[PDB]
DNA sequence: TCGGATGTATATATCTGACACGTGCCTGGAGACTAGGGAGTAATCCCCTTGGCGGTTAAAACGCGGGGGACAGCGCGTACGTGCGTTTAAGCGGTGCTAGAGCTGTCTACGACCAATTGAGCGGCCTCGGCACCGGGATTCTCGAT
DNA sequence: ATCGAGAATCCCGGTGCCGAGGCCGCTCAATTGGTCGTAGACAGCTCTAGCACCGCTTAAACGCACGTACGCGCTGTCCCCCGCGTTTTAACCGCCAAGGGGATTACTCCCTAGTCTCCAGGCACGTGTCAGATATATACATCCGAT
């Protein structure tokens, strides 16, 4: 059982990540705020996806599925077949 | 699970309160299969019919409705050649807090008049509609011959 | 033109156009597919490709590199800016960011 | 058994590489990238003119259902050259 | 003003209310009942008919569907007839 | 005399280098295990591979840059240098997801 | 269901299970169309509509009218936090928008 | 002329069915015919779609449970599907 | 027919109005003509989409429904006009 | 001794008695010759209808409506009352409708 | 604290146009029969995905000194809200024209659809060179002392 | 303004490698050629409403006057991220194993498209009836200057 793991996206993690976007400095507890849109995003995604996978009777994910899981979002991606 | 109790409520019920001119119960030691005896009203073309339904309680009871077949052939427009009814209770309108004495109102009031819009024979709903009169010495004298 | 050839040599093109066609027929999108509309779709992606793949070249020539990776691409998506709202929405894979800092960002002395 | 033949994009755009750039490589994750990018494309306009057809109780998906399409999802520029090349496609298939 | 257990039986399968339910038309219905209702029934009240499927969908984040209030009276007052329909 | 950078410079030199490279800046091992997470939030016993777990990843730097660029357009925006969290939420509901 | 009456009957629905399946057919959706299909959409359907004309007849409730209009139905979807996710992208014509305001807009208390 | 096909009687009669007394006017039956065609629309894409993934050549109900699942929100998706289910239990007996 | 100065047709209180629907309470002087900007490339796009549709359909007199496509096709939808 | 009003309380009865109502807010003719205006400038000798720019106008209605709530957002972040331009252009930035 | 002035809300006629209801009908929906081909199901096999050590090790985590900066506060001139007299045209009704949207009989050519087949296109193999990695050297800012 | 020591960064030479590209064999999808039901252009007729005017009334915009709330420029503060050094830790590559379900193929069966015939549900149309906008006439919460 895997519970409470988040810290995987650490701070020096979403700061390089942040210092891609330009930023120069971020106020110390804007990480609990990004971990939590990230979540909510993530569950999202993983939702479509999931549920992409249940309607073909498979017992796992594959790209293909959730690179539609994207499309219908409207976060179209390239790179993983269409 | 709690089908078990509300079975015996429910024939609780129809001990303490028989229903007017009608009465039902359990056809034997089986609580799914139930037989009811009613009695034609007098205010409809089967005056003093006696008909005889035979119920099968489902596995969701009650709140999926039971299934309820006339064990007497009847020719009335509500009735189709196995004696199912087609009452809005009995599959689309169910409500589980209804007892066995409100649907046994609602299917006397709708024997008393009945109503050819939504029918299961067609033939026999559409001389009634044409002319009830014929309708009703036909009605009364089948139930004059099977309910005697 | 007549000929009786593959439809994209003799209307001069590069994408197939049978291929397109079948595409066409059975991708439910019209009962009856007319005969010009698989060679003018072929010729409207041909167009796009080409463009895309020489602005993509002229790129990764700058970075004096003759392959093309998915970061040349991005650039290539990015720095114009007709394609770039053609293309808004789509994401690259590998494909980094623009390099582009907004002039208040910079410190001053 | 036999591997499921699948389909890609890859020769032609491979084609059309090496005759806008005769000396230029391309790599299997750019490559993908086209692949997928035609197809995205193709969908769109195919969808936009299946639309249009459906929205003019039109029965057959014509050259001008594409034109149109065409000329609404790409901006000004690409939309007046795509429809030249495509004129000129069409015309050089018909002549 | 505790009331007995007979009006303390749920409207449907006789038994008593567990985890009781308050609609807005001050309707209450033992828990399991209004779970084998909500999906499986006419999403309407058992009693007055009323759709009250829009309540339910607005309650059911907060987990206000349960009338916390009279769950706790009933518990107080009436432990050992929940205790004994825990297991159903 | 030890040597100390001024706060910034540096900052601006990781800002150029990251905009210039385009390796994945997520550990993947942890992503997944999240990604894994939720799945068995969801459904237990799902299974995934290196392609899909890479495909979420590179979603999420897509995802998480765009909302950074808007976020540091607010904060520069605010009379600031330093983006807070109200801009986070702020730049949030103008894009048009949570209102 | 043995009864061999209308479609929408024999399913006890009020739309139009055979218009749902026509409009299946002649949409161009897919070559072949499953009998079950139209029943399940017709049902979705009515669900949603009973629903979004129930939270607007008590939007018109508390408005004292009897009859809707929609500044109802603009209200109904913007209240529900929900409806508003599924519809926040949309508009509906004169509508108005939901009565808001900002906690600093206010006047100073004095 | 022409025969105009539109769903005012049915949008009246479940309005009807939910309310005995409110009335309608003719701009949110209006409003309410263009938003069942857009639901509508959107849901049979997407079915349509997913038919088109799984090589798939037929519009079935779990098709349509899966698409109705992706587009509504979590319980509003759950009750759709719910009530689905009811249906075409009905229909099948 | 000749017809000409389109945009400063528009009222400044009509934007009054609108930023006032919208919430805000203070405006600035510099608003109204930016606004007048938004509106040109609003109504351009939206009308040109609306036009392509018309021209493509052997028609010449727009109607609602083609704009109400405009609309949906760019994720505006409208209600209440059909469709 | 004129009951002149402070500035703000007038405006924020006007505030909710414009924002009760759903009438329309741009005036007709203006609104329709402009829109002709544009159309012919796209294609000459152009009829419209009524119902056509009366979709046109609400569908600007709501596009202004919400753009200025937008702008009340990103203004009052600022810890202003007064929109200035900048908030319009980060609005329309953060949504990115101007490509 | 405070009493008029203001707008807002409430009570009542009325008259109005919109909504609900009845009718004709007619075309789309419904029931029956058929065929077949698409979908469900059994069997298999093998690609890869989970799982597991195990060594290395770049990178996460923590402490800490400190300096740039968000935040608190003051004034001041300014553009902006508010009100009023004025002007302007927006809206309402009423007329007239016709140009174009829309419906109708129809002929025809664009294309649905099937047998033959073959070569373009794809799966697998092989080869070398564009580029990754590394070491070293020269060039570009940079920050403390003026 | 300046220069100098110090890191930080682009560049050159070298070496290696694995995958990008070319070549070969083979299977099946595109091409040819023919037939035939049918969407659709198409000329023609109907009739709806959109344009344009025209007069008029009156509500809304304009320009101005005026008092001022605050946007902002500036100042002062302490506080909270940054850089860097030092320590630990799970990431990361490499390897090997099992099996499991993804994928593929062969067999069968029953759901549904297609046609045909039949019928009533819903829409166009007309018309009765009332919900509420409008208009007038009352009473009260509230603003702000005054206390
Ligand atoms: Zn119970
Ligand atoms: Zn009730």
């Amino acid at each position: 059982v895997l519970r409470d793991n988040i810290q995987g996206i650490t701070k020096p993690a979403i700061r390089r990540l942040a210092r891609r976007g330009g930023v120069k400095r971020i106020s110390g507890l804007i990480y609990e705020e990004t971990r939590g849109v990230l979540k909510v995003f993530l569950e999202n995604v993983i939702r479509d996806a999931v549920t992409y996978t249940e309607h073909a009777k498979r017992k796992t994910v594959t790209a293909m599925d959730v690179v539609y899981a994207l499309k219908r979002q409207g976060r179209t991606l390239y790179g993983f077949g269409g | 699970g709690s089908a078990l109790k509300r079975i015996n409520k429910e024939l609780s019920d129809l001990a303490r309160d028989p229903p007017a001119q009608c009465s039902a119960g359990p056809v034997g030691d089986d609580m799914f299969h139930w037989q009811a005896t009613i009695m034609g009203p007098n205010d409809s073309p089967y005056q003093g019919g006696v008909f005889f339904l035979t119920i099968h309680f489902p596995t969701d009871y009650p709140f999926k409705p039971p299934k309820v077949a006339f064990t007497t052939r009847i020719y009335h427009p509500n009735i189709n050649s196995n004696g199912s009814i087609c009452l809005d209770i009995l599959r689309s309108q169910w409500s589980p807090a209804l007892t066995i004495s409100k649907v046994l109102l609602s299917i006397c009031s709708l024997l008393c008049d009945p109503n050819p819009d939504d029918p299961l024979v067609p033939e026999i709903a559409r001389i009634y509609k044409t002319d009830r009169d014929k309708y009703n010495r036909i009605s009364r004298e089948w139930t004059q011959k099977y309910a005697m | 033109s007549a000929s009786a050839k593959t439809r994209s040599s003799r209307a001069g093109l590069q994408f197939p156009v049978g291929r397109v066609h079948r595409l066409l027929r059975k991708g439910n999108y019209s009962e009856r597919v007319g005969a010009g509309a698989p060679v003018y779709l072929a010729a409207v992606l041909e167009y796009l490709t080409a463009e895309i793949l020489e602005l993509a070249g002229n790129a990764a020539r700058d970075n004096k590199k003759t392959r093309i990776i998915p970061r040349h691409l991005q650039l290539a998506i990015r720095n114009d800016e007709e394609l770039n709202k053609l293309l808004g929405r789509v994401t690259i894979a590998q494909g980094g960011v623009l390099p582009n800092i907004q002039a208040v960002l910079l410190p001053k002395k | 058994r036999k591997r499921s033949r699948k389909e890609s994009y890859s020769i032609y755009v491979y084609k059309v590489l090496k005759q806008v750039h005769p000396d230029t490589g391309i790599s299997s994750k750019a490559m993908g990238i086209m692949n997928s990018f035609v197809n995205d494309i193709f969908e769109r306009i195919a969808g936009e003119a299946s639309r249009l057809a459906h929205y003019n109780k039109r029965s057959t998906i014509t050259s001008r259902e594409i034109q149109t399409a065409v000329r609404l999802l790409l901006p000004g520029e690409l939309a007046k050259h795509a429809v030249s090349e495509g004129t000129k496609a069409v015309t050089k298939y018909t002549s | 003003a505790i009331p007995s257990l007979s009006e303390c039986q749920c409207g449907i399968c006789m038994e008593i209310l567990v985890e009781p339910v308050t609609l807005p038309c001050n309707h209450t219905l033992c828990k399991p009942c209004f779970q084998s209702t909500v999906e499986k029934a006419s999403l309407c009240c058992p009693f007055c008919r009323r759709r009250v499927s829009s309540w339910t969908r607005y309650h059911t984040r907060r987990n206000s569907l349960v009338n916390v209030e009279l769950w706790t009276i009933i518990q107080k007052h009436y432990p050992r007839e929940c205790k004994l329909r825990a297991s159903g | 005399k030890p040597h100390r950078y001024r706060p910034g410079t540096v900052a601006l030199r990781e800002i150029r280098r990251y905009q210039k490279s385009t390796e994945l800046l997520i550990r993947k091992l942890p992503f997944q295990r999240l990604v894994r997470e939720i799945a068995q939030d969801f459904k237990t016993d799902l299974r995934f591979q290196s392609s899909a777990v890479m495909a979420l990843q590179e979603a999420c730097e897509a995802y998480l840059v765009g909302l950074f660029e808007d976020t540091n357009l607010c904060a520069i925006h605010a009379k600031r240098v330093t983006i807070m969290p109200k801009d986070i939420q702020l730049a949030r509901r103008i894009r048009g997801e949570r209102a």
